């Protein structure tokens, strides 16, 4: 069924609670929220572990499997084929590393339910939330996706929306100005793109480690390009998903951390 | 309050379970999360998705070590069936298979070694369907057809469950001419499902709505024939919401009227009032800032949204089942002689 | 000239919808009538039925399927039409007056032969309050209604209507609840899917009034139909047989069902939602509507056909009652309560009398 | 507000109809036994306008003897009627910047180019375009447009992509999609320059063009000195809004309902159709207005008038329009398609999707199939047809003779 | 004087908590003695019941929506030997409003006969409780009638204790009780 996998790549926790740890039980909060198990590379576990391992009397079963590899020395893309023929149980569901939330994932495990869409990989998402004024930061770094954003208003077609393609800054809006294929277009071709939104890496995935096999999608760094070819005919292959929703949950991406756990983040 | 069918206790609406006694299969909640938020079944539809999910959870067995798989699986596959019965309550074509599984809980003796537990279960059950619903199906198609000539019309309606393959077959497997009417209603749309697959199928189709529906019958019309949801013992038939106006009228206006069914859809059970026994679902649907919002609230209003209903068998003038045709006062002699029997 | 352009814009006005319901055309075609009875020269009183009937003409071959301004201007007539043989008998002198409002009419073909002197301008003003006293009829039919209505409800019935879109009933179970004190309550279903932006905006107002209301669905009122003995029926308009030019959708076959369960079928109508014609072809009267509301998805490659439909026709023996301002009235009385409304000639409103 | 001006201009698409249009307009065509002159002339006077200004740049004289014999050169109609005469290949644009040097316009008024049929109201059109006005100064206009929700790639002659704002709505760029069966030209290009202040925006297809656009008075003299757009949405949506005039914003409108405009003969097989039957609520057929026409509704979508000679034991099928005139014989079939009137039908023929106009006598056993037929234009015995047999004016046709795909005979 | 349904009507409010009333009418002048016995019971068990007599009957069945008819014995076609008097009518009253139409009975008040005559089993009464003057010298005459008998096609259900029954599966039952040799029940088998 469903298993859960982290991954990883100042340090200091600042929260009270450590920056590794804030995804291990929160994942897990209640009955519902049980995956299989969890991964995790060594991080210096000795402190993490020892804290985590507190408090007893609740069935803590966590089975952990510790590489060196996939951990910022290789492309997570590529790592990963090879590390979950052993590692396959079910569907599949990825963590990033420092991830924080508001709202549990109880309901975007719901989310993940009523797929009778015979997806391959839903993504949970959200935009940036409101953030402080124009800051006394540099210029706004923003990530171009390239998707669809809105529900779907057709019956029966695309009823969760869809991420389509994947880039940011520096990549084509500095070389190539923002070109799109008028093929991969044509399908569902009423699309919706944003600026401020953060890739939250949570990532429901399913069962295409049995047909990740053919080649092309094999080249996959970065774990988001196999939607970024069009894959079809000169029909079409198999479908992604995106969901997201409207306020009261939190994240971090950037070294503003430091400052998303001092004034949003008060625990009372 | 003077009828007081608000007060009629066919269904609650409770919900937000959180017990783990039992190992819930997560699958079939799956199948509960696809009927009750937005309904996509007829009743054979069920009937195999009902059976789509019991040959996957057999398959997870999980037997305890001082039980015998006669004794947990009669609670274990019972106690996921309350599931349902939260979401939706049962048919008949729920409910023939449902007891007909229990008996092969209970012919079972302790000698298997759980690996022989699949395949006399697997094809046996694969059998039921492949006998009781496939070639039973078969049958259907010969018959309907030779009480069908060419260049005529059908009016069906809602979403059909076993004459859509009869309208594939007069239509593209032997290319006879024929038009069809599909009359579907709010709230339940399931009838455009029909609307797209024959008109995909590449035949005459006129969609129509139910408050429409006398100008219908002001064309050249005949061959008004129904799905079906359960056959009562007098020769009611229960079925979708709004079967019977029609039934009454094409009565009434003097064309035949037949209802395609099989032996799986009869019943024991009897009644004669539509306003008895029956099922109630969210009131909420029949809205869609919308008009009026507060059916709860607000002094003096209430919502109803009937989902099956009776039609007197002597607005039915034939009943076609895969054994044949009968006239609709003679339903329950198939009950002594092939249900249970054949 | 200026009332003729006013005609035009009012023939505009009739076109593309710019007024419906069997209300406040009926008033505005006669707002707009006496304008052209302040502005014509007719120099002799046959005439004047020609500066009318030709204006009809102008009208219902302009727009056949609106009835309460087709209906006025026979009507209009009628007053004068009765006072031509007004000033005809008391012009002589032997048989001045016999004054016995009804000859035999199948006779009265069948014989033939071959102070306020004159005061030719008369026929002028008594249409101009027969401008005005038609509109004051009109402005309150509904106590003739209620008057007899209560009479013939009773208390302790649940009930059914399947025409939201009549401000008749929704203005009369106000008071039916209001002056007497009944308690009931009303099933109410949709005009699908046409009348139902008003079918949920019927029972909200009567929620207000709560009178033990709630909404059924289209489909679903077969299934309490037995539980019903009563269905009231707020009709649009009213032809000779006392089968009548109903609301929008949905109204006929539960019509019907309500028929077959022996329960008695009730209707609604003002006087001046009479009309002396005859529903020869019942598809020339019934309109319909479009494909939009229907499906909205417009398959151009696939492309099935779909119908709509909006008015509904009953038969009179479908119908049992016609709750009007002047009583309650047989489904086939309805020519004589017209009859003394209309006359023979302007019944086939045309210029080629052939 | 007041004093609704308005331009309306034919004699853009010669190019397209071209075994037709030698002796008339395009816009003289009848869509459904009459023409779309009227069509847009009657959604103008739901507008409430009073005055238009016609564009005849080919087959001049015979546009205002039409319009002598309508009802528009007679003082209770919405509008006083002037047209202005041009030689040929007069393209648009060009025949505004000519009006402008002449410069009658004055603010607000209504572009319609090419020929267009719709259900829209005029109303909250307007306001939104007022709301534009009350948002900013800097506005150009608002492009009014439908949604083809389930149909890509069949709006026939070019595919048009549009992107615009989340919120405002203001169009961002557009570049023309290429031809959907050709595979091969794959690449949009849009400029991220140009996209600041919206961060959210909107980029889509399926809004089907019909060039109904209102706007002011000041956007065509800034049309005036750049002299060198030929088009109105090829070059000069796209130059208005690439950077090169500063805060410059032109809006869209996008209505969930039906408005559309014809392009080829491809666009009047299917609105015809559509019109035929009940999409084009409320402005429906039986209405009869325009040539004060005769036509009675029956269910499946039949238009007869008076004066039908319908035969004995001749099934009508779905999707019909007779007019008077007409006879129809024995053993034929009439099925999806429109009949003209004061035309002769013989004996044995299956009429099948075809738009056969006025005056035609068809020979006996001879079927048409997606084959429409102009005025004059007889036929023989045993003439078959096919698909896009586009046969024109006052042709006669003998005996026997079957022809091939695309007959563009004259 | 129907023993069944005034037991059943009993736990028909007691178990079942349902509230309703019933109307009742008299077999005049013959079940008259029990229809003042029958309501009364059930003003004990307080079922908001109230005595109609028999000439009104029709004038209140149209806010009445069902009836439950006692019967006495039941033949082949559905049509059933009732109980005393005055109920054939009323349950042809009853068919006219288009109003569903009840029976009880037990498997034992079946019959494999067929009802040949109606007239040679609906058996009549006295004079006596119809008019007790007994005039010799006027001397009219008058007609009583202690059974009546209804049709099947204004019957719709034989609640049983083996199910709900169509007015015309009344065979089927009963061919599973009964052989066709003693149907003619006769020493002489011609």
């Amino acid at each position: 069924s469903i298993q859960a996998f982290v991954f990883c790549g100042a340090l200091l926790p600042i929260g009270n609670r450590p920056m590794i740890e804030y995804v291990l039980d929160w994942c897990d909060q209640a009955d519902g929220l049980t995956s299989f198990l969890s991964l995790r590379k060594q991080q210096f576990e000795l402190i993490y572990k020892a804290l985590s391992n507190s408090n007893h009397s609740h069935h803590l079963q966590d089975p952990k499997k510790i590489n060196f590899i996939p951990s910022k020395a290789n492309s997570t893309g590529e790592s990963l084929q090879k590390e979950l023929l052993p590692r396959i149980n079910g569907d599949f569901v990825i963590l990033p590393c420092d991830f924080v939330t508001d709202i549990p994932p109880q309901v975007l495990v719901d989310q993940f339910r009523n797929r009778d869409d015979n997806n391959l990989a839903m993504t949970i998402y959200y935009k940036n939330s409101l953030d402080s004024s124009i800051d006394k930061k540099q210029q706004q770094k923003q990530k171009q996706q390239q998707f669809f954003t809105v529900y779907s208003e057709n019956e029966d077609s695309e009823r969760q929306p869809i991420l389509l393609d994947v880039y940011s800054q520096r990549d084509v809006t500095k070389t190539k100005y923002l070109q799109i294929r008028s093929h991969l277009l044509w399908n569902y071709p009423n699309l919706t793109v944003s600026t401020k939104l953060l890739n939250s890496f949570i990532y429901f995935c399913s069962f295409e480690l049995c047909q990740l096999l053919k080649l092309g999608p094999q080249s996959m760094s970065r774990q988001a390009s196999f939607k970024d070819p069009f894959t079809g005919n000169q029909g079409i292959f198999i479908l992604p998903n995106e969901t997201l929703f409207i306020r009261a949950n939190n994240l971090n991406a950037y070294m503003d951390a430091n400052r998303f756990v001092l004034k949003i983040k008060s625990q009372t | 309050l003077e009828q007081s069918f608000d007060n009629s206790s066919l269904i609650s609406s409770v919900k937000e379970l959180l017990l783990n006694k039992d190992l819930i299969h997560p699958s079939i909640l799956l199948l509960t999360s696809h009927l009750a938020h937005y309904k996509i079944v007829g009743s054979i539809p069920r009937c195999i998705a009902m059976l789509e999910v019991f040959q996957i959870v057999i398959k997870d067995y999980q037997t305890p070590k001082g039980t015998t798989l006669s004794r947990n699986l009669t609670s274990y596959l019972s106690h996921q069936i309350d599931l349902l019965k939260k979401a939706r309550p049962l048919s008949v074509t729920m409910g023939n298979a449902i007891r007909w599984l229990k008996q092969e809980i209970s012919l079972i003796d302790p000698s298997t070694p759980d690996k022989a537990a699949k395949k006399d279960l697997c094809e046996k059950i694969g059998q039921f369907a492949k006998e009781k619903i496939e070639l039973a199906d078969q049958l259907i198609i010969d018959n309907a057809s030779t009480q069908i000539e060419e260049s005529t019309t059908i009016v069906t309606y809602g979403s059909s469950k076993v004459l859509t393959e009869l309208l594939l077959h007069n239509a593209i497997s032997l290319k006879k001419n024929i038009k069809v009417i599909v009359v579907d209603s709010r709230p339940l749309f399931e009838g455009r499902k029909m609307a797209e697959t024959l008109r995909n199928a590449g035949v005459n189709v006129m969609y129509a709505l139910i408050t429409s529906l006398d100008t219908i019958f002001n064309m050249d019309v005949d061959y008004v024939f129904l799905g079906a949801h359960s056959i009562l013992s007098n020769g009611f038939l229960y079925s979708r919401a709004g079967t019977a106006m029609l039934a009454m009228s094409a009565k009434r206006r003097n064309i035949p009227v037949l209802v395609c069914c099989e032996s799986l859809k009869f019943s024991q059970r009897v009644q004669l009032d539509s306003v008895t026994f029956n099922e109630l679902a969210d009131p909420n649907d029949l809205v869609n800032k919308n008009i009026l919002d507060g059916w709860q609230e607000l002094p003096s209003l209430n919502i109803v949204n009937i989902l099956y209903d009776l039609t007197p068998p002597e607005y039915i003038k034939k009943v076609i089942t895969e054994f044949g045709a009968l006239p609709p006062s003679s339903v329950p002699v198939i009950l002594r002689e092939y249900k249970g029997s054949a | 000239s200026d009332v003729n352009v006013t005609i035009d814009t009012f023939v505009a006005k009739l076109k593309r919808r710019q007024v419906q319901g069997s209300y406040a055309i009926a008033l505005e075609t006669l707002q707009l009538l006496m304008r052209f009875i302040s502005a014509a020269r007719w120099n002799h009183v046959n005439d004047l039925i020609e500066q009318i009937r030709d204006l009809g003409n102008s009208l219902e071959k302009a727009h056949p399927t609106a009835f309460s301004c087709g209906n006025v201007i026979r009507r209009i007539l009628a007053v004068l039409r009765d006072e031509v043989e007004e000033d005809t008998m008391s012009t002589t002198v032997t048989s001045t007056s016999v004054a016995e409002p009804l000859i035999s009419s199948m006779f009265n073909l069948l014989q033939k032969p071959e102070s306020s002197m004159k005061t030719k301008t008369d026929y002028r003003q008594v249409a101009i309050q027969g401008i005005k006293d038609l509109i004051d009829e009109i402005k309150n039919i509904d106590e003739g209604i209620q008057q007899i209505a209560i009479d013939l409800i009773h208390d302790h019935e649940i009930l059914l209507t399947p025409t939201p879109d009549s401000k008749t009933v929704l203005k009369f179970l106000i008071t039916a609840r209001e002056r007497s004190n009944r308690t009931f309550t009303v099933l109410v279903t949709e005009g699908f899917p046409n009348n139902t932006k008003n079918a949920h905006e019927f029972a909200k107002k009567l929620a207000q009034h709560n009178i033990e209301t709630l909404v059924v669905p289209d489909s679903a009122v077969f299934a309490l139909m037995s539980r019903v003995g009563k269905v009231i029926i707020g009709t649009k308009a009213v032809f000779v047989n006392g089968g009548t030019i109903s609301s929008n959708s949905g109204v006929s076959s539960v019509c019907e069902c309500a028929r077959e369960f022996r329960t008695p079928v009730f209707a609604v109508a003002g006087l001046y939602k009479l009309s002396p014609l005859y529903p020869f072809d019942v598809e020339k009267f019934v309109e319909f509507g479009g494909s939009q509301r229907i499906l909205p998805r417009m398959d151009p490659r696939k492309r099935l056909d779909t119908v709509n439909q909006i008015t509904d026709y009953v038969p009179p023996e479908n119908i049992d009652i016609y709750i009007t301002n002047v009583g309650g009235f047989n489904p086939s009385f309805i020519y004589r309560i017209a009859w003394d409304n209309y006359k023979q000639i302007d019944v086939h409103l045309d210029k080629n009398k052939a | 507000e007041d004093r609704l001006q308005a331009v309306v201009l034919t004699d853009s698409y010669e190019t397209r109809f071209m075994p037709l249009t030698a002796v008339k307009p395009r816009c003289l065509l009848p869509l459904a036994n009459v023409p779309l002159i009227e069509y847009t002339l009657e959604f103008l006077a739901k507008a409430g306008v009073h005055e238009v200004f016609l564009i005849c740049s080919s087959h001049a004289n015979q546009i205002n003897d039409y319009i002598e014999n309508s009802k528009w050169n007679l003082p209770w109609s919405p509008f006083k009627i002037t047209t202005i005469m041009s030689p040929e290949a007069r393209c648009t644009g060009d025949v505004m910047r000519d009006l402008d040097n002449r410069g009658i316009i004055t603010g607000d008024f209504i572009l319609v180019s090419g020929d267009v049929l719709t259900n829209i109201d005029f109303s909250k059109m307007l306001e939104f375009h007022k709301k534009m006005h009350l948002q900013d100064k800097d506005h150009i206009s608002t492009m009014c447009l439908s949604k083809a929700s389930t149909y890509p790639k069949t709006r026939t002659i070019e595919p048009a992509a549009f992107v615009l704002d989340k919120s405002t709505s203001r169009c961002i760029y557009y570049q023309d999609l290429p031809l959907p069966s050709s595979r091969e030209k794959t690449s949009i290009q849009i400029d991220p320059e140009l996209l600041d202040n919206v961060d959210e925006f909107v980029i889509r297809n399926d809004l089907i063009d019909c060039r109904i656009d209102i706007c002011t008075s000041h956007v065509p003299l800034i049309f005036q000195e750049n002299f060198d757009y030929q088009s109105l949405r090829t070059d000069f949506v796209k130059g208005v809004i690439s950077s090169d005039i500063l805060g410059k914003h032109i809006y869209a409108y996008l209505t969930d309902e039906y408005a559309v405009r014809v392009e080829s003969w491809q666009t009047y097989d299917t609105i015809s159709q559509d019109f035929l039957g009940r999409w084009c609520y409320p402005l429906v057929l039986d209405s009869n207005i325009q040539d004060d026409q005769t036509y009675s509704y029956e269910s499946r979508h039949i238009y007869k008038e008076k004066d039908v000679v319908l035969a004995q034991s001749c099934k009508i099928g779905k999707c019909t329009a007779i007019g008077s005139g007409t006879k129809i014989g024995e053993g034929t079939k009439i099925e999806n398609s429109v009949i003209g009137r004061n035309c002769q039908i013989g004996e044995n023929i299956r009429i099948k999707n075809s738009f056969i106009w006025d005056d035609c006598i068809i020979g006996n056993n001879s079927i048409i199939d997606h084959s429409l037929i102009a005025s004059n234009a007889t036929l023989g015995s045993n003439v078959r047809l096919n698909d896009g047999c586009i046969i024109g004016f006052n042709v006669k046709i003998d005996d026997n003779m079957d022809l091939d795909r695309n007959t563009k005979i004259s």
